[PDB]
């Protein structure tokens, strides 16, 4: 492992290269400055992103002494031996030539005093910042930390002298994954039809080992595609399938979509398998989602060119049973950006402070994942009107609130997170939400027409068979009032019957019948009630 | 001859935590 | 242990046997390949389900060591030492051979580094991720987890390289072929029909199969050794198995009298989807869940649901309306979320809520806290019904005696779509030979008679007769004669109201003009 293993943090590496290189390769320099280099390095970011593997690099290239502290592995069951541990390793990093330090999880044993309990913790970190920086503090000797939680750290740490230059080494961009993918699959050998360029675009937070965790699950299904196929010579491995080994473009496809960025490992939503052409009637609505998503993503240069932000917010409002969770399931399908379904009052908390905890959590992990799309279904729960309650009910409701309208329209670096908003009584959010900047766009999704509804119905029965003497059209002309959700009734209800029929029968139908849909429809439900469709249409009128 | 030898580890502390009422 | 000794778990049993077995079996594939294996298993799901034993029968099936290591064994209250038992742990394990490392119940050692106040929990938690990955971590050697909640765990333990990997091991055949393995040692009988079995415990995990098992192999010889060639015919029979089940109600179809065709569609559709679930896919179309029963009081509603609850496989989890509500922020929906967790996490299953007008109330507006409560109540099971889920197998019932406040968002098509209204003399003789199934009867009673002149009662009020009747017949005895039911006719309830009853008629009206 060197130098070119480690690719996507191209500015980290220079960094970190130029204190632990240039005082050791080109000294003159500093000298005739006359001032000594930086002596101090503390690796941060999400886990996984190369720090352990920065480290293995700096430390096999250069030909300076490499000593390896781990954080927990210094202390002992005595009173005494961790700070004579530490002692001890800079006494022998000191002793011959040149040394770096390295320490892993530097948080383990660098707790922030005044809220830690227990004297060795304390005892320790003294001994700690005695050793890197008291009288006489070191001699030619460079100190390296790597820590996924760097706040949880002494302040007396993170001062110049002891760690000095805080290199941020994060998720990479689009280029930088694609230099990740490039070098993660030089040895593995490929075929030909297999395109880096095209793969990393999809991928969009898949940091380092997520991406080396793609590769070898693309191997794995690639091996056993195949090798099951043949015999398993357990043994001896036949040498002429060994050199028709490869990985297809097919194969990089089924294990993307499989893996999930590490950080959204805990949000996984459960496959479900919806498409653009499920989704019956409200094209120009599907055409509008379709726009406000993927312009950003596919198309950034424009944006630039242009030099504005694009939109991000969503809301869509209606009568119950229409499609918003519907085309909500779309866009989690067949969208290249990261999805984090969300239910209404699932963030609430028995505690003081944990709700706005939780918020901050979910629209941390959307930000670094971006894009992504949020998709917080039954608003009207949480985005509850500020207006007066007298209550804590009413205080920790209105906390919330507040809480999201600083975490989408706040200080935060305009990063590409597009909020769906999903209610049934729009009357009831606060309009510090259904603004501009937070969700611009109030789509209303009403209920379909003769067209639409006869498209709905050709959208559900794509995989049913059907005589071919069934005319859809007759029954879209006869329906008033209804939902998407009771011509799905209605089909069930055909469905049924049709099993009924086939059961009683025991391939003796193999379709559903006109006398079966006729049946179904006898039955019919208008889910939806003259009396409340009303209040949207007066809403949607004022 | 022997010797002696000694050793503090550690304790166990007691927190206080604040709860929401909905009414 | 052996590979043959796993049931039910197929395909996740499947897949470990291949991650593990291959790079043993031949590395020449992998290194052809030019890729190194996964090195890391969490497997999760609830205790007792068999992951111990998968991981110990894969340890057994290849020349691995396994090295098992407890959670709450290791962790103490000593500065420095639980990581220097670890340490230990992983030295072991690398020095002799490739082995198997099955660290159980991490969670418990595992806090997330932010929810935990004690020292020792977060270093042992930088010992396991710097033991896991790091310079020179393993060489050639995996480790297994296990545990109930995966979500209480480090993100940083579940990247690549430490939990690559993620296994859910949570069915009849599973639970038979668990049935067939257990009792492959012991001559039963021959008249004893697993299907029974793996029908009517529908809710055991894997490991209570065994407990089962050996519970009535015992009581087989404790009843077979009170009074005593003796080794010839020994086994356990249906009678000691149905103890050992007795020792989740007792309804098949009998006990619900009339209403004949709302027990014919209640029939089909919870029998037609279990039953055939080929014939749905070959048509492409899901099956409907929701059905809403409204009526007076004491109809046999919760009968009713119980009695279509029984011939299935299904699991049943009742709740009462107000038998969730608290005081607290954000605990109904936790309890509402808690429970449609269960519900779909043993599939199939039907969910009968009760009291549907104290939790829906349609919502609209109040202006009040219990009225925020009522909307994010109402919010939280409108998602949970039909939402961002699978809907792999679940079957909400509702139960109402006021079915006007009712939102009509939970009454739409795909929630509670079947709107069934439950309402006579003949009737009564059904439900009161139901009742009277198993009892001495006289031949000299007629129940036509008692039957007529009920006018307008209900079976609740049908079973406080028979309770009188009874308890004047043990008053008697300290068969059932005619002259207890003659005296207990005279003091009749009829609880159930007239106007509830117009209601309940307009309602009906109502819904049939609609
Ligand atoms: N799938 C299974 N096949 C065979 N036996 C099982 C299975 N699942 C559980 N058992 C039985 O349960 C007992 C203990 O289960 P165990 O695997 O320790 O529970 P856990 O999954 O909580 O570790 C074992 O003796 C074993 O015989
Ligand atoms: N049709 C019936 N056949 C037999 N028993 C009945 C019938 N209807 C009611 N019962 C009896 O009366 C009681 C009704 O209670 P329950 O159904 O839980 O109340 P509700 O009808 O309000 O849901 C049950 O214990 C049941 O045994
Ligand atoms: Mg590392
Ligand atoms: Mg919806």
């Amino acid at each position: 492992v060197g130098y070119d293993d480690i690719g996507g943090c191209r500015k980290q590496m220079a960094q970190i290269r130029e204190m632990v290189e240039l005082p050791l390769r080109h000294p003159q320099l500093f000298k005739a400055i006359g001032i000594k280099p930086p002596r101090g390095v503390l690796m941060y970011g999400p886990p996984g992103t190369g720090k352990t593997l920065m480290a293995r690099a700096v430390a096999n290239e250069t030909g300076a002494f490499f000593f390896l502290i781990n954080g927990p592995e210094v202390m002992s069951k005595m009173a005494g031996e961790s700070e004579s541990n530490l002692r001890k390793a800079f006494e022998e990093a000191e002793k011959n030539a040149p040394a770096i330090i390295f320490i892993d999880e530097i948080d383990s044993i660098a707790p922030k005093r005044d809220k830690t309990n227990g004297e060795v913790e304390r005892r320790v970190v003294s001994q700690l910042l005695t050793l890197m920086d008291g009288m006489k503090a070191r001699s030619n000797v460079v100190v390296i930390a790597a820590t996924n939680r760097p706040n949880s750290i002494d302040p007396a740490l993170r001062r110049f002298g002891r760690f000095d230059r805080e290199v941020d080494i994060g998720i990479p961009d689009a280029t930088g994954r694609l230099e990740v993918l490039r070098i993660h699959t030089k040895n593995m050998k490929l075929a030909d039809d297999v395109d880096l360029e095209a793969l990393a675009a999809e991928t969009h937070g898949y940091v380092g080992a997520d991406i080396a965790s793609l590769c070898s699950e693309a191997a794995m299904q690639q091996i056993r595609e195949k090798m099951d196929l043949i015999d398993l010579d357990e043994d001896e491995i036949d040498a002429e399938v060994l050199d028709s080994l490869g990985v297809t473009m097919d194969n990089f496809r089924f294990a993307l979509g499989n893996s999930n960025p590490s950080a959204l490992r805990e949000t996984v939503v459960e496959s479900v398998n919806v498409t653009w052409d499920d989704v019956g009637g409200l094209d120009e609505i599907k055409e509008e989602l379709k726009e406000t998503v993927e312009y950003p993503v596919l198309h950034p240069d424009q944006y630039t060119k242009f030099g504005l932000s694009p939109s991000k917010g969503v809301l869509f409002y209606g009568p119950p049973g229409t499609g918003k969770t519907l085309l909500a399931k779309a866009v989690a399908t067949e969208v290249s950006a990261n999805f984090i379904s969300v239910k209404g009052p699932e963030l609430l908390s028995m505690w003081y402070g944990e709700s706005e905890s939780n918020i901050r959590d979910i629209f941390d992990k959307a930000r670094a994942a971006a894009p992504t799309v949020v998709f917080l279904d039954e608003l009207d729960s949480i985005a509850k009107a500020r207006g007066g309650s007298l209550g804590d009910a009413g205080g920790a409701s209105d906390r919330v609130v507040n809480q999201l309208l600083t975490e989408m329209d706040g200080m935060n670096a305009k990063k590409n997170v597009f909020v769906i908003g999903a209610t049934n009584r729009p009357d009831q959010i606060d309009p510090a939400i259904l603004r501009p900047g937070r969700l611009d766009q109030l789509i209303y999704v009403p209920l379909p027409d003769e067209n639409a509804r006869l498209s709905i119905l050709n959208a559900q029965l794509r995989k049913t068979p059907l005589e071919p003497g069934l005319e859809l059209t007759a029954i879209a002309k006869a329906t008033q009032g209804f939902s998407g959700a009771d011509l799905l009734y209605i089909v069930q209800r055909a469905a049924k019957y049709a099993i009924k029929d086939s059961i009683e029968a025991h391939d003796p139908v193999p379709y559903i019948t006109k006398e079966h849909f006729a049946e179904a429809m006898k039955t019919a439900k208008r889910s939806v009630s003259d009396a409340e469709l009303r209040r949207y249409e007066a809403y949607s009128q004022q | 001859a022997a010797a002696a030898a000694a050793a503090a580890a550690a304790a166990a502390a007691v927190a206080v935590a604040v709860a929401v009422a909905a009414a």
